[PDB]
């Protein structure tokens, strides 16, 4: 298994306190139930079936964001080695099974509020001694950290080995052919979440490949024409709803393995991710792998918010540092369409049409989110959506480098 | 009994056999051990024991490779031999000889 | 500077360089076994009575200490004179087998795997066939470890030697052997900490950290697992003690795991008491460390207390009184009794499950592994420096008063006296004229 | 867990509770007063075992 | 009746026959794995298992 | 020599020395308890009342606080104690 | 059922009832001349014999 993890709590955007409502806690983690695998209980196949369009939690990412903020107020044992209380609520037991209001006879000490708190497993010995039962905490803490480290989209990791896929993964993928991405993400989250696993397990390699294939198809390098061992993803029409993708297997020519092992960190540079299911699912799926295997290497600090500069065990600027790339969906879509034309899947006339449709589609997302922010100002004390500025929708980021990586990743 | 907790309380010259019996029991009573079961992929219903594990009153070993055969170094065999040896000592004690 | 009932001097001392391991050459092995006398070479008697020709407790050495006698030997021990005869016979016979295969002139330079050698020899004098081992007696130390050389064959070699793709399981050898006439009740007998029993524990060698994690997951439900972090002899390995207890060492305050800890702590103290800068040693930290089924929150059992002391002993502390090189049962009893006395536990360094904290000012030097990390206690009172021990005095001592600037009122003086004095006392006059 | 000859570790009771004692205010009470107990024993014969 | 037979394996078979009865008090080593001192002596019919 | 050492261990398993060195033993209780010990008879009842405060009462009156048959050979009333002579 | 009744002596009677059953294992001195730990508990029906 993996007997240790490191983490980092969220950042307050100038606000004095963690940004969540008691009702949010009572809603999203109440009932004295275990909160440690609930991230998918409120997700579905598509936005059309979900109440993400109005009222509280009016965004795809809203619930998970609030969850991360909520945990930041109660992860003190991995920072100070002691369970604490915040606004009259604390854990029921040293195992951190569930939350409850504080007892009246011997209350635990009140938590002193802070932000961006580094976290170590070793600070709380009882965790390792009860690793078999406290395992799910590992995944969620990792996920929270992977999101807290970045403004805009969360961070996740990619890698491709020089070897071909093992047969086990091949068989496994051949059973997930027609599945949409959202369902796939659930299984990955479900897998790594509920019991310890070794990194040398078939599922771990399987999910690792999935993240690679997803990105390769996202950049448009992997298509019906060119595939990884026969597999590739298919994206829905921008004319109706491009925020959907499913797995496919095909006769197409198989891409050759890279000359050397490739790996990098990724994130979305634009606010569109907050209301776009494929981004959320892709990130969560990829983050699941790192949860069970740990971080392969320190993340480059060069392009991260101020609070992420030089976080112990997480970020660095030395030699053993993996760069992190980022992209904007709209330029990414244009690149994907261009690759399709060069592969001959489409004509030039269609490529122009596709760009127009996707841009129109993205505009609605921007229009919806920007109106949603003023409806939920962060000064209200809870953050349903991450703050941003209008110009953030126009950043091209490192998109050119990103497609270049896929170019080198699937030769 | 206090003597059973600490055999040294029993004076050898007053109760030779009982002191020996207490020492025999405290020394040769088997040692609990443990093994796993089920699959971690499916989870487990264990409450107090860590999941997918089972406790076992005797020491245990993995399944043998080639053909089996009677042996004489198992915990139970040792317990049997010492027990018999003790009672033989009892039978030859002065208490029996007089009668 | 005191922990429960243990008294410590304010000076720290420990050695400063680790001796590297080197495997035994094939020819050298034959020389040790062919020694005209094996006492002091393969085993040593801690208890020899020269008036007779008898001893009762034997300490074993690497080629032999891997042995686990079959119970028929244990339940019916032989005497010293039979022992010396029995060993010399078996040693020569074992040499013949080793030389019938692998002629010397073609194999003198090869290095024997200590693990394989120990297991093979142990089976031999247990009258059990050893052919499976002979095929793998050697290994190339420049290319792999004695562990990894074995993991090339991941299957149950024999009923007492099981090796997986990453780990090897085998019973721990007996470091001591008790001959006919052994009696723990005799307080002057040398202590053995129960290691004379054939199956007091079990060791699990592992090649890499993930394997270590895998092993611990299986053992979590049983007794407390112990490990050395500093220098694990032939290689990194856990050990699982027998879940029972051992008689005679205290008022039943003991389980087997506690015994392993407490004697390990004593060795750590002894080394600190006589380490020197000019001498390298195999290991700086002789203490074990619990890794399963343990309470860092409480100090009302021996195992907890011993651990709490061990975390401090690694810093290089010394006891105010010397401890014997070959402790007897009485010596151990005194140590345990002090350890179980009422008193505060030290809390300069907190326990952590699988990492040990060290004071940067300590003379201790960490190894390369990740198991150690520097730490800063707030009010640590110790300092580096050596301290020698003075022999005891046959006469009551006399002192000459010397005063500080502080002073105390009479009433405080009197009440302090009246509750510490032997107010009614028995005396003798002696002779005046 | 199988305890062995450790007097202080002898398991006297296995307990289960249908309700939260904190609601009743039983937070500080003996556990036996708050949880149900299992009680079942089987009288085996030594002769067959031997 | 050992030497009267022409079986080359007669001696080892005779030897193992007694060895079976003394497996408890007097143990010896058996070369090839998968064979024990309690194996029926009549099975020792191969030069490689002496 | 065996019994004396064993008796010491019992006396020290309870009542650790550093907290009790100053206390005075009741000679009557001490004699009875020790006598039963080497008669291979349990002595737990006595250990609870091994000490007494000589400035506050006599070794007798310290015992008469518990007027009942302690054991078959040590019987105490509200005013008196009966026991076989050693 | 003690506190339900109206007899002022009910608490003492409840106490003595247990005291009767524990005369052998836990003997105590009842400092009342004319009474003993084995006096039937129901008869403790007056102040001054408390």
């Amino acid at each position: 298994a993996q007997r240790q993890f490191f983490g980092l709590t969220y950042n307050f955007y100038g606000q004095p306190a963690p940004l969540f409502d008691l009702n949010d806690l009572q809603e999203l983690a109440g009932c004295y139930a275990r909160p440690w695998t609930s991230r998918f209980s409120h997700l579905a196949i598509s936005t059309g079936s979900l109440p993400v369009w109005s009222a509280r939690y009016p965004s795809v990412a809203s619930r998970n964001i609030i969850v991360n903020t909520l945990l930041g107020a109660h992860l003190n044992p991995f920072a100070g080695g002691q369970v604490t209380s915040h606004q009259g609520i604390t854990w029921r037991d040293p195992v951190l099974s569930s939350l409850a209001p504080v007892p009246a006879i011997q209350p635990p000490p009140v938590w002193a509020v802070a932000e961006n708190v580094p976290l170590d497993s070793n600070n709380y010995p009882t965790y390792v001694l009860n690793l078999s039962s406290m395992w799910p905490i590992n995944q969620d803490v990792h996920i929270m950290t992977m999101w807290a480290l970045s403004d805009q989209g969360p961070i996740y990791h990619l890698e491709v080995p020089v070897d071909p896929m093992p047969a086990a993964t091949t068989a496994a993928l051949m059973a997930y052919i027609g599945v949409p991405i959202a369902h796939l993400a659930q299984t990955a989250y479900r897998f790594a979440g509920q019991l310890p696993q070794s990194p040398d397990s078939t599922m771990v390699s399987t999910i690792r490949w999935l993240s690679a294939i997803w990105f390769g198809s996202l950049t448009g390098r992997l298509n019906r024409s060119r595939t990884c061992n026969g597999f590739y993803f298919e994206f829905a029409k921008p004319a109706l709803n491009p925020d959907q993708a499913v797995l496919k297997w095909n006769d197409g020519a198989r891409a050759a393995p890279p000359a050397a092992a490739q790996s990098s960190y990724m994130r979305c540079i634009s606010p569109h991710w907050q209301h776009q299911i494929v981004e959320v699912a892709g990130a969560l799926m990829s983050q699941s792998v790192t949860a069970v295997t740990g971080l392969p290497a320190l993340i480059d600090e060069a392009t991260l918010p101020a609070w992420s500069q030089g976080v112990a065990n997480l970020t660095g600027n030395g030699q053993g540092v993996v760069p992190c790339l980022d992209y904007n969906p709209v330029p990414m879509a244009a690149a994907r369409h261009l690759q399709w034309r060069q592969d001959g899947l489409i004509t030039a006339a269609q490529e122009a049409q596709l760009n127009n449709d996707y841009t129109a589609y993205a505009l609605t997302i921007e229009r919806h989110l920007t109106a949603m922010l003023v409806a939920n100002p962060i000064a209200a004390g809870r953050m349903p959506i991450q703050p941003f500025n209008a110009a953030d929708f126009g950043q091209a980021g490192q998109t050119a480098a990103a497609v270049a990586l896929a170019q080198a990743m699937f030769v | 009994p206090p003597g059973f907790l600490n055999p040294q309380l029993i004076n050898p010259q007053q109760a030779p056999l009982l002191r020996a019996f207490a020492e025999h029991i405290r020394a040769n009573w088997p040692q609990p051990s443990e093994f796993g079961y089920g699959s971690t992929l499916q989870g487990s219903a264990n409450l107090f024991i860590p999941p997918n594990r089972m406790v076992y009153p005797w020491p245990n070993q993995p399944l043998p490779r080639l053909t089996v055969a009677p042996t004489y170094d198992s915990a139970m065999s040792n317990w049997i031999s010492t027990t018999i040896a003790f009672f033989i000592r009892v039978v030859n004690s002065v208490n029996m000889t007089a009668t | 500077a005191a922990v429960f009932g243990i008294q410590l001097v304010p000076k720290l001392n420990t050695s400063t360089t680790r001796r590297t391991f080197l495997p035994l050459r094939f020819d050298l092995l034959l020389d040790r076994l062919q020694s005209t006398n094996l006492h002091g070479v393969l085993y040593r008697a801690l208890d020899f009575n020269p008036v007779d020709r008898s001893a009762t407790v034997i300490q074993t050495y690497p080629p032999l200490n891997a042995w686990s006698p079959h119970p028929a030997f244990i339940e019916n021990p032989l005497d010293y004179r039979d022992w010396t005869e029995f060993i010399h016979d078996r040693a020569l016979a074992f040499v013949g087998v080793l030389t019938q295969r692998y002629p010397l002139t073609q194999n003198a330079q090869r290095y024997t795997n200590p693990l394989v050698l120990g297991a093979a020899f142990g089976d031999f004098l247990n009258a059990r066939s050893i052919d499976i081992f002979l095929d793998r007696l050697f290994y190339g130390p420049t290319q792999e470890s004695p562990i990894t050389s074995i993991t090339k064959f991941p299957y149950q070699w024999t009923i007492d030697f099981n090796v997986t793709a990453d780990s090897v399981r085998t019973p721990a050898g007996c470091k001591y052997i008790t001959l006919y006439g052994y009696d723990p009740s005799r307080p002057s007998t040398p202590a053995t900490y129960g290691k004379h029993r054939p199956t007091y524990a079990t060791v699990f060698y592992y090649s890499t950290l993930p394997a270590r994690s895998r092993l611990l997951a299986n053992l979590a439900a049983g007794p407390t697992v112990l490990e050395h972090f500093d220098s694990p002899t032939y290689g990194p390995h856990l050990l699982l003690p027998q879940t029972g207890d051992v008689l005679g060492y205290s008022s039943s305050l003991i389980s087997q795991a506690a015994l392993l800890m407490v004697e390990s702590v004593m060795d750590a103290l002894r080394d600190n008491a006589n380490a020197s800068a000019s001498t390298a040693v195999t290991r700086l930290d002789q203490s074990y460390h619990p890794v399963t089924s343990f309470d860092p929150s409480t100090f009302n059992t021996l195992l907890q207390r011993a651990t709490n002391l061990a975390l401090l002993a690694v810093q290089g502390v010394q006891s105010e009184s010397a401890i014997p090189a070959i402790p007897t049962m009485s010596d151990v009893r005194s140590f345990v009794a002090r350890l179980m006395a009422e008193g505060d536990p030290q809390q300069w360094f907190p326990y952590r499950v699988d990492q040990i904290l060290y004071w940067p000012e300590s003379p201790f030097v960490p190894p390369i592994g990740p198991f150690y990390a520097p730490f800063r206690p707030v009010n640590f009172p110790f300092t580096t420096g050596s301290y020698t021990v003075v022999p005891d005095a046959s006469r009551p001592l006399r002192l000459l008063p010397q005063y500080r600037n502080a002073t105390i009122t009479v009433q405080q003086a009197d009440d302090a006296y009246e509750d510490t004095a032997l107010s009614p006392l028995i005396t003798t006059h002696g002779f005046c004229v | 867990p199988f305890t062995r000859l450790v007097q202080n570790d002898v398991i006297t009771n296995v307990l289960v509770a249908r309700v939260d004692p904190a609601q009743r205010g039983d937070a500080a009470v003996d556990i036996r007063a708050t949880h149900a107990t299992f009680a079942a024993a089987l009288p085996v014969d030594p002769a067959a075992i031997v | 009746a050992g030497p009267m037979t022409s079986d080359p394996h007669s001696p080892v078979k005779v030897f193992m026959a007694l060895a079976n009865l003394l497996a408890q008090p007097e143990p010896i080593a058996i070369g090839v794995p998968g064979m024990h001192q309690t194996t029926p002596a009549s099975q020792f019919s191969h030069p490689g298992v002496w």
